[PDB]
RNA sequence: AUCUGGUUGAUCCUGCCAGUAGUCAUAUGCUUGUCUCAAAGAUUAAGCCAUGCAUGUCUAAGUAUAAGCAAUUUAUACAGUGAAACUGCGAAUGGCUCAUUAAAUCAGUUAUCGUUUAUUUGAUAGUUCCUUUACUACAUGGUAUAACUG
RNA sequence: UAAUUCUAGAGCUAAUACAUGCUUAAAAUCUCGACCCUUUGGAAGAGAUGUAUUUAUUAGAUAAAAAAUCAAUGUCUUCGGACUCUUUGAUGAUUCAUAAUAACUUUUCGAAUCGCAUGGCCUUGUGCUGGCGAUGGUUCAUUCAAAUUUCUGCCCUAUCAACUUUCGAUGGUAGGAUAGUGGCCUACCAUGGUUUCAACGGGUAACGGGGAAUAAGGGUUCGAUUCCGGAGAGGGAGCCUGAGAAACG
RNA sequence: CCGGUCGGAUUUCCAACGGGGCCUUUCCUUCUGGCUAACCUUGAGUCCUUGUGGCUCUUGGCGAACCAGGACUUUUACUUUGAAAAAAUUAGAGUGUUCAAAGCAGGCGUAUUGCUCGAAUAUAUUAGCAUGGAAUAAUAGAAUAGGACGUUUGGUUCUAUUUUGUUGGUUUCUAGGACCAUCGUAAUGAUUAAUAGGGACGGUCGGGGGCAUAACUACUGCGAAAGCAUUUGCCAAGGACGUUUUCAU
RNA sequence: CAGGAUCUGCUUAGAGAAGGGGGCAACUCCAUCUCAGAGCGGAGAAUUUGGACAAACUUGGUCAUUUAGAGGAACUAAAAGUC
C-alpha cells in the first residue's frame, strides 16, 4: 500500500465478535483510541448485537447524537469507538450501568453493576518514568497517564483510578498469593491465585496459577491482571467466576438444571 | 602501535584535564554486557582503542544467542565460524546433514586461533555481512 | 535518484541479483554539500516527516570551546591545514566534520587577561580581591600558548555543517596536538 | 485393503497394451417439467479500444451587501434561508489483473539500546514592549486578491 | 481563437488565508562591581536566567570495620577548634531518562480566532468580575501504522566444476548522504569471501501460503481465482504537493 | 469382600498396577544476606498433671519455606508435558431450515409493557521458546602430573567500602582481588586383549615374478586379473599353519 | 554558479512652488498648483555555469530468428511405364 488501511473485511474480523458470516463483506473497523485493534469492541457491537437495541446503523447514530451514550463519564458519538477492558458504559435514560469484562469460553460479556460500583476503574500499570521537568508520571493499559504518584509504585502493580477526579485512591502490590485476573491467550477468562513467578534474563516470564478447584497453569507475564488479595476482589465479578468447566461436567449440568 | 590509522583514536567524550594531575594512566570506560557475561581482564586494563567492541564500545547485545566453531581466521578483527546441523525428510523417514557459515566480530580482548569454539551474541548491523560478535570463548 | 538500496549489489557469494521493484522514495539521497568560506549562505531543505534541515553553503564564523577552562566564545575561522579522509578538501577549504582549520585567538586572550590579569608571551579593589583567589590555576601548558604570538590556534570540528547548518568545534590540546603536530610538519 | 480380456495345438511364467471407477476439470453432442443455492474473458494476445459512468465534501459554531429568494418584521453593523468563490480536510482507501520474480517473494519466528509518524485518547505553557512597566495602539496593526460588474 | 475543464487588459471588498506584534505573581541564585576602612571585611547599584536549535564539559553513588594525620570550619566555645551532619530513578546491559555550567541561532513556539447563553458585585461607570464548547498549539506518552533485521525451510537440470574482485567483490579507519543502521557512496590501506553437505550458470506453458482432488497405511498430483502478503497500471526513466506516493480516473 | 439400602455410602480388609520416601561405603556442589515457619540456646510467658515441654517470649545455635546477590559447574542428538501456531475450510458437540445441502440460530408464560440457554472441543503438522527423564548413540577429563584437596607456611598485588562530625591533603591497620615458592593426606592417578585388523618370530610349500644359464598337465598347484611348464644360481615378494610375543587400526 | 524584463515600501534634498498670518509682494511660517535629485531596501520571470541521476539515438562487430526467392538432394499414393 501506500498509507494506512481503512476497511476491515467480514472473514478477517475478530473471533470473539461473533458477526455472522453473510450478513455484508465488511466489518467495522475499529477507530484509533485507547485500547488495541484486536483487544477491543466498537460501540456498534455492544449496541446493537448484545443489547439489541437496535437494528441498524442509522438507528445507532440516532441514539449516539441524542448524547445518551457515556464512556467513564464522558460523552461519546464516535459510531465505532473503541471501548475495551474494564470501561465503563453509562446509559442514562434507563439508569443502567455496564462494566466490560471477560466471559470464561473468551468472550466479552454483558454485566450490569451498581450505581456506587460505577464510581471508579482499575488499570494496571505499564512503565513508570521520570518525565520533562523532573516530575514523575505512570502509565496505564488504558493510556491515562498520571503524575506524581507514590514512590512505592513499581510496574505490573494495578492502580485504582477514580473516575470523577481521573486520580489515584490506592494501589495493591504484586508479589504471590493474590487474585489474579488473566486477560490474553487461551486460559483467557479464568481467575486464580499466584503460585510463583520464575524469570528469565532476556525473554518472556511465566507465572504458575492455581484455581479455587486446585489446577493449575501457566502463561506469560503480561496477561496477568492483578484484581485484590486472596477471596476478596475489587470489583463484581460475572457468574461462573473464572472457573474452567470440561465439556463432560457441562452437558449434565445443563441436563439436570432442564427443568425449567 | 594503537595510532596507526591517519586520525587520532579515542573513546568519545571521555575527557583528560591536563592541569589536574593523577598517577591513572587515562580515564579509561568500561561496561558490563550483561546476560551473566564476564568482562575479561584484558579490556579494563588494556589499552587498544575499537569502536565495536561489546565491553568498550558503543553496540548493544540483544536479540539471538549462537554456537560454533572457528574455521578461518584470515581477516582484521572478524572471523568466521561454522555450524553444523541435521534435517528430516518425512517421506523417507530419516536424517541428512546441512551446514552454515556465519561471521562474526571478534574485539581485541580475545585470543582466537583455528579449530576453538566460540558463543557468540547479536548486535546491530556492523557490516555489509555481519551482525555477531564474540562474547566467550574455550578452547580447543 | 541517489537510492541507498542494497538490492543492486551482489551476494556475499557473487552472485548476480534480479531488478525486483521499482525504485522507491524511502530510499533517497541527496546531494552532497560542499562547504565554502565567506558570506552567509545557508539553504533549507524538507525531510522526511513535516521537519527541516539547514544546508550551509559557505559561512565564516562558529563558536569554538576551551575544554581545560571551560568557555565557550565565538570566533572567525581562516582555514584549513589538515583532513584525514583525503587532501583535496584542503586544497579547496571545505567544511566537514574532524576538518582542522585555524581560529584567530583574540577573544580568548581578552578573556583571560580579564579573568587573571596575566599576559600571554613575553584597579578597582575586587580585581585583586579576587585576582588574588585564582592564584594557583594560571600557569597552562607550554605547548599551547606558543602560538599566541600568532594568534592562530588550532582547532578540529565536531558539527555536521552540511545537516545542522553550523559549525564548531573545541581546541586542540597537548596529548592530541603532539600527534597531529608531528603529522602536520612530517607529511608533507 | 477386491481385479477381468489378449502371445501357445495344450500348460506354467516375465511383461506391457485394452477394460473398470473419481474429479469444486474445461469444452462439446442430443435431450430438459418443479423448489432451494449459485461460478462465470484465467489459459491463447500484461493484445487494441467508439460512448456514458466510477471522488468529492457544511454544521447553532472559519469568510456572504448574490443587483438571489423569502418576507417576515422588534433590531441603522450584521442575524431567515442560501448559488458562486477563497480557506480546511480527503483524493495514498477501495476495486481489477498475475507480466516479471527461484534464497527474492512468502510462511511460522525474533529485534529496534538503530528510526519517522496526520489522526485519536491522556497529561502539558505567569518569564517573550528597550522593558519589570521610560518615546512607540492591546477597547485589538498593515496590505493584497477571489466570485462579481465592464 | 475553427477549436479543449484556454484565458488577457481595467475596476471593487473579506478571513482560523498571507505579513507583523503588546500584556503578568512573588521568590531565590549568579556573576559584575560605586563606595567603605578596615580586619579574617562588607556593599549600593547593575545585568543574567521559559522552551526549542548546535557543540563542549560535570552529576547520574552503592559489597565489611578502626585509627594516626594536614588544616578549615556547623556548633557548647571547652576560641582547643576536637566535633554535637547527608540524598541519589529505571534495565539482563548503556555515554538511559532527567538536572546543572559556558555559550550559540538567515531565533522555533508561548490563542490580534467562533457559537450560545446572560448572571453576581458595587462608589451606577456601558464600572468590575463570571458559565457551558468549538477550533488551533509545543513537547513527552499512547493508538492506526511504516522502514529495515535474527534463526530454519523451495520444482527439474553436471550434455553447467569452479565462481566473484578494473567498473566494490569480503574486512579495517575517517568523511559524505538519509527518518535512521549499514560499501549506501567517496578516500586511503589490507587480500579476502562462496564451493561435491552441489556454489555459479541454464529451464520454468513458476506470483508465495491458508488450502483442493484422490485416499487401508505410507503417498501422487494441483493451488490464475471470494481471506492475508507482495508486484503492476502501453514500455523504461524523472519529480511536484503532502503526515504518507517515485502515484498513473 | 462388604450393601449396612428411608444404585450411593463402606465401618473394613484383600490381589495387582503405577508413585513417593528414607537406610545401606552412594547426589545439587555451594555462599552471603534477609526471611518466614520450625528445633532449640539464657530462660520464662502461654495455658494444659507442675516444666529450658513444645506452643512460642527472651538472648542464642540451627536445618527449615521465600526473595535477592551470587558462587562455580563438559557439550549435543532423542523423547514427555506446557505456553504461543488469525478466520474461512476439515473431523466434530448442541439445534424438526416442513426433510435435506445449509444456517447459527432458538426455547418458554398470562402473551396484558415478561423472564431464559447458546454461539463449544479437537487437529506441533518442520524451525525457535519453557520443562521432566538419563535407556540408546556420540563427545570431554590426572602419564614429562604446571593433578585434586589443606584453616602448610613465605609472598606480590590491587580496592577502600568504614570509622579520626565534615571537607580536601597524607599512611596505619583492616578486610578485600588475583598471582608467587615449599609443607602436608589421600589405597594418589593407565578397562579388557574381539574364533576384528596390523606387526614381528620359527620351520616349510608353490608351472608366482625378474636377471643369468612334451608325457608329469588332472585326480589337482599358484597369482588382483589377463595369465603361469628345460635344468643351475642369484634378487626380492606372498598365502596357510605354529605361538602363555607385541600395539589397542 | 550567475543573471534582473517588472513590481515595490522607503529616507532625504530640492526647485517646480500653490492658499491663511509675517518686507504680507513672489515669499516665509504647517499655517497646500503642477516635481526633477540621490539614499539604503524587498519580492522576483525569460536566459545561463558545473554536477549527479539517466530515457533514448547513431555506428559498426557478433547471434537468434524469420522471411522472399534461390539452388537442393530423397521417399512415398482411392500412382505407375518393365529386364
Amino acid at each position: 500500500a501506500r498509507g494506512p488501511k481503512k476497511h476491515l473485511k467480514r472473514l478477517a474480523a475478530p473471533h470473539h465478535w461473533l458477526l455472522d458470516k453473510l450478513s455484508g463483506c465488511y466489518a467495522p473497523r475499529p477507530s484509533a483510541g485507547p485500547h488495541k485493534l484486536r483487544e477491543s469492541l466498537p460501540l456498534i457491537v455492544f449496541l446493537r448485537n448484545r443489547l439489541k437495541y437496535a437494528l441498524n446503523g442509522r438507528e445507532v447514530k440516532a441514539i449516539l447524537m441524542q448524547r445518551h451514550v457515556k464512556v467513564d463519564g464522558k460523552v461519546r458519538t464516535d459510531t465505532t469507538y473503541p471501548a475495551g477492558f474494564m470501561d465503563v458504559i453509562t446509559l442514562d435514560a434507563t439508569n443502567e450501568n455496564f462494566r466490560l469484562v471477560y466471559d470464561v469460553k473468551g468472550r466479552f460479556a454483558v454485566h450490569r453493576i451498581t450505581d456506587e460500583e460505577a464510581s471508579y476503574k482499575l488499570g494496571k500499570v505499564k512503565k513508570v518514568q521520570l518525565g520533562k521537568k523532573g516530575v514523575p508520571y505512570v502509565v496505564t493499559h488504558d493510556g491515562r497517564t498520571i503524575r506524581y504518584p507514590d514512590p512505592n509504585i513499581k510496574v505490573n502493580d494495578t492502580v485504582k483510578i477514580d473516575l470523577a477526579s481521573g486520580k489515584i485512591t490506592d494501589f495493591i502490590k504484586f508479589d504471590a498469593g493474590k487474585l489474579v485476573y488473566v486477560t490474553g491467550g487461551r486460559n483467557l477468562g479464568r481467575i486464580g491465585t499466584i503460585v510463583h513467578k520464575e524469570r528469565h534474563d532476556g525473554g518472556f516470564d511465566l507465572v504458575h496459577i492455581k484455581d479455587s478447584l486446585d489446577n493449575t497453569f501457566v502463561t506469560r507475564l503480561n496477561n496477568v491482571f492483578v484484581i485484590g488479595e486472596q477471596g476478596k476482589p475489587y470489583i463484581s465479578l460475572p457468574k461462573g467466576k473464572g472457573i474452567k468447566l470440561s465439556i463432560a461436567e457441562e452437558r449434565d449440568r445443563r441436563r439436570a438444571q432442564q427443568g425449567l | 602501535t594503537v595510532q596507526s590509522e591517519r586520525a587520532f583514536q579515542k573513546q568519545p567524550h571521555i575527557f583528560n584535564n591536563p592541569k589536574v594531575k593523577t598517577s591513572k594512566r587515562t580515564k579509561r570506560w568500561y561496561k558490563n554486557a550483561g546476560l551473566g557475561f564476564k568482562t575479561p581482564k584484558t579490556a579494563i586494563e588494556g589499552s587498544y582503542i575499537d569502536k565495536k567492541c561489546p565491553f568498550t564500545g558503543l553496540v548493544s547485545i540483544r536479540g539471538k544467542i549462537l554456537t560454533g566453531t572457528v574455521v578461518s581466521t584470515k581477516m582484521h578483527r572478524t572471523i568466521v565460524i561454522r555450524r553444523a546441523y541435521l534435517h528430516y525428510i518425512p517421506k523417507y523417514n530419516r536424517y541428512e546433514k546441512r551446514h552454515k557459515n556465519v561471521p562474526v566480530h571478534v574485539s581485541p580482548a580475545f585470543r582466537v586461533q583455528v579449530g576453538d569454539i566460540v558463543t557468540v551474541g547479536q548486535c546491530r548491523p556492523i557490516s555489509k555481512t555481519v551482525r555477531f560478535n564474540v562474547v566467550k570463548v574455550s578452547a580447543a | 535518484g541517489i537510492s541507498r538500496d542494497s538490492r543492486h549489489k551482489r551476494s556475499a557469494t557473487g552472485a548476480k541479483r534480479a531488478q525486483f521493484r521499482k525504485k522507491r522514495k524511502f530510499e533517497l539521497g541527496r546531494q552532497p554539500a560542499n562547504t565554502k568560506i565567506g558570506a552567509k549562505r545557508i539553504h533549507s531543505v524538507r525531510t522526511r516527516g513535516g521537519n527541516k534541515k539547514y544546508r550551509a553553503l559557505r559561512i565564516e564564523t562558529g563558536n569554538f570551546s576551551w575544554a581545560s577552562e571551560g568557555i565557550s566564545k565565538k570566533t572567525r575561522i581562516a582555514g584549513v591545514v589538515y583532513h584525514p579522509s583525503n587532501n583535496e578538501l584542503v586544497r579547496t577549504n571545505t567544511l566537514t566534520k574532524a576538518a582542522i582549520v585555524q581560529i584567530d585567538a583574540t577573544p580568548f586572550r581578552q578573556w583571560f587577561e580579564a579573568h587573571y590579569g596575566q599576559t600571554l608571551g613575553k584597579k578597582s579593589k575586587n580585581a585583586e580581591r579576587k585576582w588574588a583567589a585564582r592564584a594557583a590555576s594560571a600557569k597552562i601548558e607550554s605547548s599551547v600558548e606558543s602560538q599566541f604570538s600568532a594568534g592562530r590556534l588550532y582547532a578540529c570540528i565536531s558539527s555536521r555543517p552540511g545537516q545542522s547548518g553550523r559549525c564548531d568545534g573545541y581546541i586542540l590540546e597537548g596529548e592530541e596536538l603532539a600527534f597531529y603536530l608531528r603529522r602536520l610538519t612530517a607529511k608533507k
